[PDB]
């Protein structure tokens, strides 16, 4: 009942059970970093029902119980180098080895902006956000 | 690239937050943690084409049933967890198969039956059980374990293999 809806970036959503005085940040940290999100590079949001203004930006620190039943949402900041990946197939003429499991890669899958190079069956377990700072 | 909207369903304690959180971000921790509404979106390459998974991780209980009835209208496939340590869990899988039934007016709808906690030793549902359940359900059967990543490559795959099938 001391719920708060909470839209998360790359179209992602949790809905966070308040402990009275946590704030914000306290609440979504774990929801932010299980899905390979910083914090830091996160601002959160109070969604606006009206017009000429969507949301408005909330200090991090804001006592989350003072929101109880609003609709929240957390966005990147403003030019963060966090993107989605872009894999592409690519077979390794040359002797090459997974950036995962560091065993001989021939057919394999790589991210054609930040060059993360993988296995299919090693997929799942490369990093959510692609970072990219080229 | 196409998107595929995943369920996770199954009574409390089963282990599909964990399951989750295993293929989303390779990490298990023994902290149990309620779920109420949790969605998560990753890119993964099944049979050389890569994928959008969005993957829904829904609350067990009775106080949220009108909540999952919505979320399994627009789901494409279910994995429907039990842990092999808790027999009550596996017979409930019944419960969550014809609650999702209800909402697709099908019997025809992509599902994997998920065996999950195969790491422990005071196992009660055998894998013989589970393969039975799953055949009577005509639905594939997967062990798993969240706390060692056994098989939950598996379980997903298996679920997008078979909406695929389906949207022959
Ligand atoms: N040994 C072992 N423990 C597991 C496994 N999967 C989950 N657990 C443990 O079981 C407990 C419940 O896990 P969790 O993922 O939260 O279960 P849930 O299905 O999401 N329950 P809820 O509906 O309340 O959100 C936690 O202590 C977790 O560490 C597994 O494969 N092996
Ligand atoms: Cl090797
Ligand atoms: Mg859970
Ligand atoms: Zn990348
Ligand atoms: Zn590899
Ligand atoms: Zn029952």
């Amino acid at each position: 009942s001391n719920t708060i809806r909470v839209f998360l970036p790359n179209k992602q959503r949790t809905v966070v059970n308040v402990r009275n005085g946590m704030s914000l940040h306290d609440c979504l940290m774990k929801a932010l970093k299980v899905r390979g999100l910083q914090p830091e590079c996160c601002a959160v949001f109070r969604l606006l029902h009206e017009h000429k203004g969507k949301k408005a930006r909330l200090d991090w620190n804001t006592d989350a119980a003072s929101l109880i039943g609003e609709e929240l949402q957390v966005d990147f900041l403003d030019h963060v180098p966090l993107t989605t990946h872009n894999f592409a197939r690519k077979t390794f003429l040359k002797l090459a080895f997974c950036d995962i499991c560091q065993k001989f890669l021939l057919n394999g899958f790589r991210c054609q902006t930040c060059g993360y190079k993988f296995h299919e069956h090693c997929s799942t377990k490369v990093p959510t956000m692609c970072v990219d700072w080229s | 690239m196409t998107e595929y909207k995943l369920v996770v369903v199954g009574a409390g304690d089963v282990g599909k937050s964990a399951l989750t959180i295993q293929l989303i971000q390779n990490h298990f921790v023994d902290e149990y943690d309620p779920t109420i509404e949790d969605s998560y979106r990753k890119q993964v390459v099944i049979d050389g084409e890569t994928c959008l998974l969005d993957i829904l991780d829904t609350a067990g209980q009775e106080e949220y049933s009108a909540m999952r009835d919505q979320y399994m209208r627009t789901g494409e496939g279910f994995l429907c967890v039990f842990a092999i340590n808790n027999t009550k869990s596996f017979e409930d899988i019944h419960h969550y198969r014809e609650q999702i039934k209800r909402v697709k007016d099908s019997e025809d709808v992509p599902m994997v039956l998920v065996g999950n906690k195969c790491d422990l030793p005071s196992r009660t549902v055998d894998t013989k059980q589970a393969q039975d359940l799953a055949r009577s359900y005509g639905i594939p059967f997967i062990e798993t374990s969240a706390k060692t990543r056994q098989g939950v490559d598996d379980a997903f795959y298996t679920l997008v293999r078979e909406i695929r099938k389906h949207k022959e």
